[PDB]
This record gives structure tokens, C-alpha cells and sequence, in this order.
């Protein structure tokens, strides 16, 4: 029940290449915690 | 028509349908980016190409992707640097580490990076970050200085709820974190 | 949980989420796979490698997989050498080409091949195909002599639809292909 | 005009864990042009 939404136009064809990788990343420096993923679904669809 | 779809519920210790950068790794059944250790950069890619757009038709996909994750601190008070879901060029490498989430190199603009990434920061970075010191949620496009951000309370050790769409007749990405 | 879904209706010349060999490429927004030139062979795979079973857990994958496809011979009398789909290591190249189909090297059982393929064979090599000399469709496993057999009348020029689905409850593999 | 056939197959005894999917088709003393025209692929691993 705690939700935060954002909504932004982003144009892509403007900005990223035809073709793609997704992904995800994360760092650490100074100060640090653990990231962790426990699960993934993704769908792309172009006509 | 192209569309390419998968969803890795449980991640295993060979999970070769992924390429992984810098300190990324697999284990117990979990995907970890980083452990709680100072200095680390860590990746995971998903290893099919996917089309995006087409500059024969000038059509742009539709997409959307859901995730859960955890960011687990010492304390709710020392806590950094974040978390990206990104969109890059295929042979995308690691970038810059600590408060640039090894995405970007610069605040500057550059078109030459081409990567748009869905930030989660917990740690307030003063040349860039939102003025008021929040942890927040932020659109990034080819800078790591976000082009809008939304505040966001860290629960810290609690899994989170991600969904990220994109809609091609309005080109309007959104972004939706929720906690139970 | 794992799934791996994708689809291409169309293809076009650069085509990504795609590994050629051989001189297999897009044009005309088809694959084509050989020409109809003397000696070639060419293969085409997904990017993504697939999980089929788990040793861990001992469970065994379900899918489902349906293309159209098209055979450009000369004539209805002079035609060879087939069309393979197949599953093999992650890290598989072309093997022996001609009646060989590409896809394995001998007609005894090669436990170090890995490789199941259903083949749509066009040409009767006396060593190992079914005696009556009819082109078919059959089911090989570390060799090219199948297992089992159907005989296909093949209609040159004209398309053909294929559903192939493997259900790992019953362990059964089943093969359809329609001219319609 | 359909042909069908059906087998038994037990994946397990016969590939790697991990697989890459995919087509061949080669030519030899005669020849023909090989062509696929379209794909959907969709596989499902319970765990
Ligand atoms: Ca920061
Ligand atoms: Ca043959
Ligand atoms: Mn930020
Ligand atoms: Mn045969």
C-alpha cells in the first residue's frame, strides 16, 4: 500500500539505438548496502 | 511483428540466459547486483538483443517490464549508492561506479552514451542530485542528472514492487515502486 | 520459473536476436537459409540460450514452436538436401553439410552430439534413409538415421506451415506439417 | 494436407541443461533454396 508513480514523455527513437540490451546495475563507494534481484518478467511488442 | 518476451521467477547458479558485468553473480535463488561491501559495481543483462525501433517504418515498440528487489544497509541511515533498470547500445559496458550507479560518466549531457535508465538513489550525490538531500526515483537520459524525479521513502531490507511501461502512440514511459 | 517467448513475422536484414552460420541471412524480409546453389549450408539459432531442464530440481521444460517455411527446388525430381529444426549445446556450429543436414556426423549414435533435430528430408541417401526412397519427416537423436519416420509429399514452391511442441509430462514429441 | 508424427522422447537423457534452438538446412550434389518465412517460439520451466 506505499506507492510512487512518475510519468515522463521520453521520445526513444531519439535517444537509443535500434537494437538494445536491458539491464540492471548497481554500485557501491564510500558507503554500501546489498542489491539484490528476485525475479524479472519483461515484454516488448513492435509492429 | 517482433516481440520477444521472458521472466526468470527464481534465478539459479548457471542462469546462462544472462551476461554478467563487474561483480554481478547469481545465488540463493537471487539475482545480486552488489553485496553489503564498499567499492563494487555490479551488472546483469538479459542476452538477446531486443528491437526497439525501426528506422524503415520509424514504428517504436511498445514494452513492460516488472521486477522485485531488495536493498539491504547496515542501517537506514548509511546507505548508498542505487539502482538502475537501463536501456543501452548492445555491447554496453560498465561506466563509471559509486554515484554515477555504472550507467553514466557525466552530469553533462552527452548524446554519444545512448542509454536512458530508471534510477532508484539512495544516496544524495550534492553536483546532481535533488537540492532537498531525498532518496528518490528518477528518469535519466544519456546524463546521470535526471531529467524528473519523485522522493521515496527507502524501506530498508523490504522487497519492492517495480513495473516500467512504455506506450509508443504517446512515447510516455512511467515508473511504479510499491511496498505491501 | 523460466519462459522464453519470442516471435518474428517479418524478418528483416539486420536481424539481431539472431546467430547466423553458414551463409544463412534476411532478404526479401524471409530467412534464407541456402540458396539453391550447389554445396552450402546455413543455420540460423536464437540469441538466447534456453533452459530446458534443471538437475537440481530433475524438472523438464514444456514448449511449442511453429514456423512457415518454403522449399525453392529446379523441379519436383532433382532436390536436396532438407531443412532441420534443432536443439543442440549453446555452443554448436555446422557439422558434416549434404545429406548430413549440418547438424550431425554419422548415422551410428554419438552420445557426445547432444543434438535432437526434426528433419525435413528431401533426399534419399541409401546408408541411412528409409528404403522405399520417399522424402520425409523424421526424428533423429545424436545421428542422422531417425528414429522414426513419416513420408511427406513435398510441394515445391509452395508454403508450409509447421507446429512442433514437446510436452515433458508424457516425454512426447510432436511434429505437424500442413499445405494449405 | 497435414502430416503428423508423434515420439517419445526423453529430453533429459539427450541435451545439456542449456540449449540454443534453431534451423539448418544444407545442399549437396542437388540443391534447392531453403527459406523460413516467419517463427514463434514459447518455452516453460517449472521451479
Ligand atoms: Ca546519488
Ligand atoms: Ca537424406
Ligand atoms: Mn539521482
Ligand atoms: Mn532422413
Amino acid at each position: 500500500e506505499t506507492s510512487y508513480t512518475l510519468n515522463e514523455v521520453v521520445p526513444l527513437k531519439e535517444f537509443v539505438p535500434e537494437w538494445v540490451r536491458i539491464g540492471f546495475s548497481a554500485t557501491t563507494g564510500a558507503e554500501f548496502a546489498a542489491h539484490e534481484v528476485l525475479s524479472w518478467y519483461f515484454h516488448s511488442e513492435l509492429a | 511483428t517482433e516481440t520477444t518476451s521472458f521472466s526468470i521467477t527464481k534465478f539459479g547458479p548457471d542462469q546462462q540466459n544472462l551476461i554478467f558485468q563487474g561483480d554481478g553473480y547469481t545465488t540463493k535463488e537471487r539475482l545480486t547486483l552488489t553485496k553489503a561491501v564498499r567499492n563494487t559495481v555490479g551488472r546483469a543483462l538479459y542476452s538477446s538483443p531486443i528491437h526497439i525501433w525501426d528506422s524503415k517504418t520509424g514504428n517504436v515498440a511498445n514494452f513492460v517490464t516488472s521486477f522485485t528487489f531488495v536493498i539491504d544497509a547496515p542501517n537506514s541511515y548509511n546507505v548508498a549508492d542505487g539502482f538502475t533498470f537501463f536501456i543501452a547500445p548492445v555491447d554496453t559496458k560498465p561506466q563509471t561506479g559509486g554515484g554515477y550507479l555504472g550507467v553514466f560518466n557525466s552530469k553533462d549531457y552527452d548524446k554519444t552514451s545512448q542509454t536512458v535508465a530508471v534510477e532508484f538513489d539512495t544516496f544524495y550525490n550534492t553536483a546532481w542530485d535533488p537540492s532537498n538531500g531525498d532518496r528518490h526515483i528518477g528518469i535519466d537520459v544519456n546524463s546521470i542528472k535526471s531529467i524528473n524525479t519523485k522522493s521515496w521513502a527507502l524501506q530498508n531490507g523490504k522487497e519492492a514492487n517495480v513495473v516500467i511501461a512504455f506506450n509508443a502512440a504517446t512515447n510516455v514511459l512511467t515508473v511504479s515502486l510499491t511496498y505491501p
